[PDB]
């Protein structure tokens, strides 16, 4: 079990400079590089940058210079820093270990940056109800930033059936989603239905309970 | 940088259908990697060394090729092979990734359960309408969704978002926002969705009257 995990600032407001650590376990960095990718938001993986084993480093010349990456073995850390964002360093930031062909065997989880001077902000949530064998119920999410948003129906019991939508962003520069479960017409009267709504950049919780009108 | 072209970058494969993805270098490499990327999570190593698979990945896959001519295999098409596919080299710096190939299942045609979910009344407080239509369960992807307000045909206030193909089923799920002001929805009566796929004979229309 090689892991790594990214953890980084989430917003960054632009001309501002980009830190993220990755820790590492169950390998050594004086002998294996770490390799950072990104993927801005709908689009193509892009490769960074590396610092090997020995300290040495390679960075894609379309970041311009300014992009350093530096590590600390006994911290079992690497640390990316890349200056002056702007709109389009918008992206999923991985770092990940060359393996196998020197290829990347083993990614980090991804953090999310976004690249905006605009105010972290916390849902509303809205029921959306079951009308009068199957039936349909939900919630809207709305006027959050930034992204993410995690829903669960019933602290995760509830899974079969659910359909979380991606978020689009709206015009305002706030993202809205909302999340549908199917479920059977016989346990409208019976069952419970709460979607939990983690808005974690705004430490906002909601469980919201859905029932018939 | 060495360009790799992945094309083409979208297609489709019906169960136990042999499918075969390219990837071409505008120079010339000796080694061909590849990863697999299910719905924006982590991409996996899938093909290392233009044939050698990775752990975990199964049979099926096979990866060949040389100089700037490559190619990912699939035998038999399976429903959880459906993800977007990369290749990528890592013989000369910088290191370039394809573009993708996403490849879909192509499965039967299946009609979408329609649902239209009026506004809540905590809402309508703060002064927003936001009118939901839900299309469930459908394939293939293509589906029209109109908005009528007692008859008229809404322009510009409504958006779309569509699930990724489902993991167990392959079908899609929409969702259609309309949003209008509240004083805007208290002056109609008849909010209609309408609903046109290949599944359905003849459209789909799903409504309410504000009231009840
Ligand atoms: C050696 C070298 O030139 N490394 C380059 C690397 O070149 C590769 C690469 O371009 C690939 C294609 O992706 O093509 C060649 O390699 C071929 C195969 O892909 C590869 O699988 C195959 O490996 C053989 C192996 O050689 C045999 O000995 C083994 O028994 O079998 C396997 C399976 O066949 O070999 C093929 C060719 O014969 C190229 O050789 O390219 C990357 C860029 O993607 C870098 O440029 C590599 O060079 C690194 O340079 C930095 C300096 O800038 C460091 O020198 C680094 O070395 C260290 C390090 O400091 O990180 C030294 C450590 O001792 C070493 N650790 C261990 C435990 O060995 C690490 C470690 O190897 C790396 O961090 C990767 O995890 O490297 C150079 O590697």
């Amino acid at each position: 079990q090689v892991q790594l995990k990214e953890s980084g600032p989430g917003l960054v407001a632009p001309s501002q400079s980009l830190s993220i650590t990755c820790t590492v376990s169950g390998f050594s960095l004086n002998s294996y590089g770490v390799s950072w990718v990104r993927q801005p938001p709908g689009k193509g993986l892009e490769w960074l940058g590396v610092i090997w084993g020995d300290g040495s480093t390679n960075y894609h010349s379309a970041l311009m210079s300014r992009l350093r990456i530096s590590k600390d073995n006994s911290k079992r850390q690497v640390f990316l820093k890349l200056n002056s964002l702007q709109t389009d360093d918008t992206a999923t930031y991985y770092c990940t270990k060359p393996g196998s062909g020197y290829a990347f065997a083993y990614w980090g989880q991804g953090t999310l940056v976004t690249v905006s001077s605009a105010s972290t902000k916390g849902p509303s949530v809205f029921p959306l109800a079951p009308s009068s064998g199957t039936a349909a119920l939900g919630c809207l999410v709305k006027d959050y930033f930034p992204e993410p948003v995690t829903v669960s129906w019933n602290s995760g019991a509830l899974t079969s059936g659910v359909h979380t939508f991606p978020a689009v962003l709206q015009s305002s520069g706030l993202y809205s989603l909302s999340s549908v479960v199917t479920v059977p017409s016989s346990s409208l009267g019976t069952q419970t239905y709460i979607c939990n709504v983690n808005h974690k950049p705004s430490n906002t919780k909601v469980d919201k309970k859905v029932e018939p009108a | 940088e060495n360009v790799l072209t992945q094309s083409p970058a979208i297609m489709s494969a019906s169960p136990g259908e042999k499918v075969t993805m390219t990837c071409s270098a505008s120079s010339s490499v000796n080694y061909m990697h590849w990863y697999q990327q299910k719905s924006s999570t982590s991409p996996k190593l899938w093909i290392y060394d233009t044939s050698k698979l990775a752990s975990g990945v199964p049979g099926r896959f096979s990866g060949s090729g040389s100089g700037n001519s490559y190619s990912l295999t699939i035998r038999t098409m399976e429903a959880e092979d459906v993800a977007t596919y990369f290749c990528f080299q890592a013989s000369g710096y910088p290191l370039t990734f394809g573009g993708g190939t996403k490849l879909e299942l192509k499965r039967t045609v299946a009609a979408p359960s329609v649902f239209i979910f009026p506004p809540s009344d905590e809402q309508l407080k703060s002064g927003t309408a936001s009118v939901v239509c839900l299309l469930n369960n459908f394939y293939p992807r293509e589906a029209k969704v109109q908005w009528k307000v007692d008859n008229a045909l809404q322009s510009g206030n409504s958006q779309e978002s569509v699930t990724e193909q489902d993991s167990k089923d392959s079908t899609y799920s929409l969702s259609s926002t309309l949003t209008l002001s509240k004083a805007d929805y208290e002056k109609h009566k008849v909010y209609a969705c309408e609903v046109t796929h290949q599944g359905l004979s003849s459209p789909v229309t799903k409504s309410f009257n504000r009231g009840e």
